[PDB]
RNA sequence: UACCCGCAGAAGAAGCACCGGCUAACUCCGUGCCAGCAGCCGCGGUAAUACGGAGGGUGCAAGCGUUAAUCGGAAUUACUGGGCGUAAAGCGCACGCAGGCGGUUUGUUAAGUCAGAUGUGAAAUCCCCGGGCUCAACCUGGGAACUGCAUCUGAUACUGG
RNA sequence: AAAUUGAAGAGUUUGAUCAUGGCUCAGAUUGAACGCUGGCGGCAGGCCUAACACAUGCAAGUCGAACGGUAACAGGAAGAAGCUUGCUUCUUUGCUGACGAGUGGCGGACGGGUGAGUAAUGUCUGGGAAACUGCCUGAUGGAGGGGGAUAACUACUGGAAACGGUAGCUAAUACCGCAUAACGUCGCAAGACCAAAGAGGGGGACCUUCGGGCCUCUUGCCAUCGGAUGUGCCCAGAUGGGAUUAGCUAGUAGGUGGGGUAACGGCUCACCUAGGCGACGAUCCCUAGCUGGUCUGAGAGGAUGACCAGCCACACUGGAACUGAGACACGGUCCAGACUCCUACGGGAGGCAGCAGUGGGGAAUAUUGCACAAUGGGCGCAAGCCUGAUGCAGCCAUGCCGCG
């Protein structure tokens, strides 16, 4: 029971954080057209192994600052 | 020991904060009101919802001074600012409900017996 | 107060404030002189207060005064600090 | 505690109780955790008018969910008729 | 109290709006661009079914009208479901970032999309078939519905990488 | 078996026409009002405005089976007598049925009211992990031996009142040591450390200091691990408008460590990094409790959030914590503000958005009623007591349905 996010890293300054941003198609409720939505997150990075620019994947965790509630999992691919 | 333009602060509830003394009553060429004393006032700063309005024109009741009261063994009580309580200008009884700040026994009048009544403190 | 218990109560709790606060004050001055140890460089003094300090959070626990996990805390907390010292 | 008993729903002279297992300081008519019965004490008696899932409240009460006094008795009652 | 029996006598119990077209219901008298009506059109200067009274009639009925108020009809904000030459509507013209969209083949992925399974979607309400108050309103059993969300597992044509 | 299997158009621009386009009507619906009129009943609804202000009653108590106890009334009693010799009244003594005031326990965090605030420490949907949790419940063991107080009361005394001041004096399931101490907490471990309370009902040999011992059962108390219920916390999506608001941000975003909470966390502090948010609408401004659902529509939508139910928020206004399992407390406390009431003038007291009721505002919205009989809540072993929750009744054609 793995439940997990995929998205690509926006920002990797802060230490040990990352912003991450999650991006998906939805069926707009009235017009029908599917559209883009972005959910960006703050992410735990020990180590500061992910660059900008990489694809990750994140977990849901316990609470790790005011804003960080998910730590990486693993990066998925890198420095395109 | 209030005179014309004298400005006093005002112990009441009555919506007025400012008054100024445009007449000390009670005789020819009287220069001075003090305690117990009644004065002719025009408001000059009032609150926005209260009971009277800036330019408004009555009375008032001296009960706080600076130059204080004195009582009968050589005693003197002195307040840091001039006081005072208006009063309707027909009736000379209070416009306002409430009382702010001490006063003296000296209003102890039949005048004046609610001043003393309502007042936090009496000296 | 208006209400016959509400008169009661208010004076009960009255009571209990004074008796908590009198045994509340005592226990952190025994907190606080471990932490003063420690900040003094003295494992001996530092462990010596640990053990005084030690049954009184614990009883103050098991009376309600706190709950079990803050006295926990403070002795992990203290260990934890004397031991890195000496 | 958790506790099995009516709430009033019907119409005015005509009551018709609900049977519920509830928080018992939530109000009588107001949140309850599992229906588990009615009551109709005004059933012709021809068919029905008591109806109880005594598995489901005797499961409540193994974990010690109290019982009203009419409740009790309507347990007894219907133990009795079958 | 519900309900049941007895007594007296039709005895104590009918009003409101409307009748020119839209709109079911027409005549006379009074008035004369006055007094007045009027939801919209529009009635009124000597035959006014439109004003006001009357008789007659129409529609409702312990209510009936007027006012207020939401949605409807309104495809009149048009997703379903509209328009811009002359009716309201093409920016005076071009370049262009963001954005939207993007020719054709293979492989890959499996977010969109599709399938299935599981959990959840409180009860009441709505709807369906029953039950109970003399009926109905009302009360109530069971169902169906909650067209939604989430997790897992698949499918890979189309869209995205 | 059945359970969205449903959809209308008319008048009015023109001399007339077709198109365009607005205005208007037929329909359902309403917490309605006003005008005319008005018989009965069943069920429902009833301040939409001033989260304006409120006189009076009532709306939270209960347990003598925790405790010292008697002041009321009720008996009982050696002994006083009513004495007309079994009927009795009073002096007495808590002897007991009870019970005012007091300590103590549990409840005053529920039930009930309102929608001011809040575009998010909210709600709805769906998920998480770091937590506590009275009463009820399963499991296993404790419940040993002590100590110093105190209200009531007594004496003296201050107040107009509210409510006090001295010194006495005493009980407990009030309060504190000491012992005991693990499947508990801290610790790698070795070890170290933590609690408690009695009260009743009945009784066979047996007997005393006639109190009871002792026998027995009920019940409460302590510890630990669970269950159930409740609550706190975290993430994602959704949940109004405005650019005639485009930039916002120093506890700000993150990191380390100390502190802190029941618990994760910039919750807090120091230090360090310089981040974090924003055109996928931040910031600022206006408005607003959210939902189930309600009304309308064939539907998609539009409008809406009384009555019922779920969540939240508030309790005269602003702030604060104390007690407690739970509150930053609707009929608790403290401070400040606004306001009102009492006063013997020195000082006091209170907060209907609980149920009635009053003034005020308004086109407009009810009785200062009966009862705990029923359901349900608090306390109690119970009997029972309390319950303006609730069940009912009154008022109004306000609506629905039935009948005359
Ligand atoms: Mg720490
Ligand atoms: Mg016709
Ligand atoms: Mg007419
Ligand atoms: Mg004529
Ligand atoms: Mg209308
Ligand atoms: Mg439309
Ligand atoms: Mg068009
Ligand atoms: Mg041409
Ligand atoms: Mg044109
Ligand atoms: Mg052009
Ligand atoms: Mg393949
Ligand atoms: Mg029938
Ligand atoms: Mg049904
Ligand atoms: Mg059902
Ligand atoms: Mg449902
Ligand atoms: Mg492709
Ligand atoms: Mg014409
Ligand atoms: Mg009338
Ligand atoms: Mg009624
Ligand atoms: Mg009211
Ligand atoms: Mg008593
Ligand atoms: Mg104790
Ligand atoms: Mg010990
Ligand atoms: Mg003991
Ligand atoms: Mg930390
Ligand atoms: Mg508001
Ligand atoms: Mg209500
Ligand atoms: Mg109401
Ligand atoms: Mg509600
Ligand atoms: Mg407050
Ligand atoms: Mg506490
Ligand atoms: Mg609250
Ligand atoms: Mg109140
Ligand atoms: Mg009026």
């Amino acid at each position: 029971k793995i439940r997990t996010l995929q998205g690509r890293v926006v920002s990797d300054k802060m230490e040990k954080s990352i912003v991450v941003a999650i991006e998906r198609f939805v069926k707009h409720p009235i017009y029908g057209k599917f559209i883009k939505r972005t959910t960006k997150l703050h992410v735990h990075d020990e180590n500061n192994e992910c660059g900008i620019g990489d694809v990750v994947e994140i977990r849901e965790c316990r609470p790790l600052s005011k804003t960080k509630s998910w730590t990486l999992v693993r990066v998925v691919e890198k420095a395109v | 020991m209030i005179q014309e333009q004298t400005m006093l602060n005002v112990a009441d509830n009555s919506g007025a904060r400012r008054v100024m003394c445009i007449k000390v009553l009670g005789g020819s060429h009287r220069r001075y009101a003090g305690v117990g004393d009644i004065i002719k006032i025009t408001i000059k700063e009032a609150i926005p919802r209260g009971k009277v309005k800036k330019g408004d024109v009555l009375k008032a009741v001296v009960v706080r001074t600076k130059k204080g009261v004195r009582r009968p063994d050589g005693s003197v009580i002195r307040f840091d600012g001039n006081a005072c309580v208006l009063l309707n200008n027909n009736s000379e009884q209070p416009i306002g409900t409430r009382i702010f700040g001490p006063v003296t026994r000296e209003l102890r009048s039949e005048k004046f017996m609610k001043i003393i009544s309502l007042a936090p403190e009496v000296l | 107060a208006n209400i016959k218990s509400a008169k009661k109560r208010a004076i009960q709790s009255e009571k209990a404030r004074k008796h908590n606060a009198s045994r509340r004050s005592m226990m952190r001055t025994f907190i606080k002189k471990v932490y003063a140890a420690i900040e003094a460089g003295d494992k001996a003094a530092a462990q010596k207060a640990f053990n005084e300090m030690q049954p009184i959070v614990d009883r103050q626990a098991a009376k309600g005064l706190i709950h079990k996990n803050k006295a926990a805390r403070h002795k992990a907390n203290l260990t934890a600090q004397i031991n890195k010292l000496a | 505690m958790v506790t099995i008993r009516l709430a009033r729903h019907g119409a005015k002279k005509r009551p018709f109780y609900q049977v519920v297992v509830a928080d018992s300081r939530n109000a009588r008519n107001g949140r309850f955790i599992e229906r588990v019965g009615f009551f109709n004490p005004i059933a012709s008696e021809k068919e029905e008018g008591t109806r109880l899932d005594l598995d489901r409240i005797a499961h409540w009460v193994g974990q010690g969910a109290t019982i009203s006094d009419r409740v009790a008795a309507l347990i007894k009652e219907v133990n009795k008729a079958a």
